[PDB]
């Protein structure tokens, strides 16, 4: 085992609304985007997003 | 002094209570869970990864005959073929071109490099709660590490407290575990010794060093068909590959709650959910008599411009007339209220300016200083921003959590048509007197 | 901390306004419309003399 170094994405743009958010992201290649919630039901979400 | 109370198990978040003996002044009680940890009792089934499929070096009775043995090699196979005359480099290996058997040999190992690269099965049991805990009472501070069950007792040097049970109690791990590289995941890994080839835990052992391994892969012999040497073989893609690639995301990006999972030993650190009853002996020592703590003579309250979100966006201000300077303890007797500072130092005469986080429409609660009672009365503003990174610091109930407008609203509609009721039904009683009456 | 306000357009006029957040004591916003120019959307179709 050893340290690897691992980029780090585009910071995302939050635009708030009632009850909700909207990510803006950008990722020039396939980065993984996982969301859940902190309630009885996780409800988790997985994506690989590409492009903007 | 014992007393018992309700504390909500979410980290990082201040609890306040006030605790009234009554031949003592009132005393402050602020409460914060510093750290949990949700801890399985887990047994290791055993482990898996990568088979390095092992094929000895086939031997021939170059002009005989051979039997297969009954070796305890895992997923051991051996098959004897009949004539085959095979080819090395020089043309020959033996002389008889009948009647010239092979034996074909195979197992499979543990490959190399699954010192690193290997995934543990494991069943979890009922999970003890521990807390970190944080509380403050007048002057004196402590930190503690207690169980959560209503037995084990916590203790700082003079303080003793008991904790739990859970609400309701919850675990983020199903019966069974898989951990690999650190990530955690819920998989309903086959039993010891139920091996299925082509998926999960098809190779197992106790130890990556076990020398027992046991494990069905699927593998068969062919007939040697080239001319040349070899002992040809399919076997079964390898289990733990394909649950690689079909493993999903692991339970550090899935579990509720926002419990964040760990390993080594496996446990839900941070994890939020239910309400802690604690009983709590807070020494007589720290306690201050009434005689000689400032009891003010009259205090009244006037709340500036209030909203309720989990950010502190409430102010009021408490005009106080006392008889001494001090340090007097000031709460709230609303659940649906909190305020920001504990102890407020006391004049004999003058004014404090306060913060308070409120869930209600309206602030229409107590503030106590020093024991005297007071209610404030506000309207507070919907929130004007959509999210915050803050928790919500009071609960949300039911009944404070509607205006007074819209209760006045209702509470009129509703007795409208209760008084119509009973103005019906003494109409009527009237109307028979009447007719009795006159009869 | 957005405030939304409808300042007129009138040069030299200063309009003010009070923001009041609510756990925090309010502000006051002076708006000033210093210079304001409009421009349209112009292009020569010929010069004659």
């Amino acid at each position: 085992p050893t340290v690897c170094p691992v980029p780090l994405a585009h910071t995302p743009t939050v635009t708030k609304w009632f009850k909700g958010i909207t990510l803006h992201l950008t990722a020039t290649r396939p980065t993984l985007l996982t969301t859940r919630k902190l309630g009885l039901r996780a409800d988790a979400t997985a994506e690989w997003i590409t492009g903007t | 002094f014992e007393h018992a109370t309700t504390v909500p198990n979410v980290p990082g978040i201040p609890y306040k209570a006030l605790v009234e003996r009554a031949g003592y002044a009132p005393l402050n009680l602020e409460i914060t869970v510093v750290s949990s940890e949700l801890t399985p009792s887990t047994n290791k089934e055993y482990v898996t990864c990568r088979f390095h499929t092992v094929i000895p070096s086939p031997q021939v009775k170059c002009c005989g005959s051979l039997e297969c043995k009954a070796s305890s090699k895992a997923d051991y196979t051996c098959r004897v073929f009949g004539g085959v005359y095979p080819f090395m480099w020089g043309g020959a290996q033996c002389f008889c071109d009948s009647e010239n058997t092979q034996l074909s040999e195979a197992y499979v190992e543990f490959a190399p490099d699954c010192t690193i690269d290997h995934a543990v099965a494991l069943k979890v049991h009922t999970a003890a709660l521990k807390v970190g805990l944080r509380i403050v009472y007048g002057n004196t501070t402590a930190h503690l590490d207690t169980f959560v069950n209503g037995v084990t007792p916590g203790s700082s040097r003079d303080l003793k407290v008991i904790a739990g049970p859970i609400s309701a109690a919850f675990s983020p791990f199903d019966h069974k575990v898989v951990i690999r590289k650190g990530l955690v995941y819920n998989y309903d890994f086959p039993e010891y010794g139920a091996m299925k080839p082509g998926a999960f835990g098809d190779i197992q052992a106790s130890s990556l060093d076990a020398t027992d391994i046991v494990a069905r892969t699927d593998i068969r012999l062919l007939k040697p068909s080239v001319k040349n040497i070899h002992v040809p073989y399919t076997q079964a893609v390898s289990g733990y590959e394909m649950w690689k690639n079909n493993s999903g995301r692991p339970l550090q990006e899935t579990a509720p709650f926002g419990c964040k999972i760990e390993v080594e030993p496996l446990r839900a650190s941070n994890c939020a959910y239910g309400h802690i009853p604690i009983s709590i002996d807070i020494p007589d020592a720290a306690f201050v008599r009434s005689s000689e703590s400032p009891t003010i003579l009259e205090v009244s309250c006037t709340v500036a411009d209030c909203i309720y979100s989990a950010d502190f966006g409430g102010s009021l201000t408490l005009q106080y007339k006392a008889d001494r300077e001090g340090h007097c303890p000031v709460h709230s007797h609303s659940t649906t209220a909190v305020l920001k500072e504990a102890t407020t130092h006391v004049t004999a005469v003058g004014s404090i300016t306060l913060h308070f986080s409120t869930s209600s429409p309206q602030a229409n609660f107590i503030v106590s200083l020093c024991g005297k009672k007071t209610t404030c009365n506000a309207e507070c503003k919907p929130p004007a921003d959509h999210i915050i990174g803050e928790p919500h610091k009071v609960d949300q109930e039911f009944q404070a959590a509607v205006s007074k407008t819209s209760w006045n609203w209702l509470l009129a509609l509703f007795g409208g048509a209760s008084s119509l009721i009973v103005v019906g039904l003494i109409v009527l009683v009237c109307s028979s007197m009447l007719i009795n009456t006159r009869r």
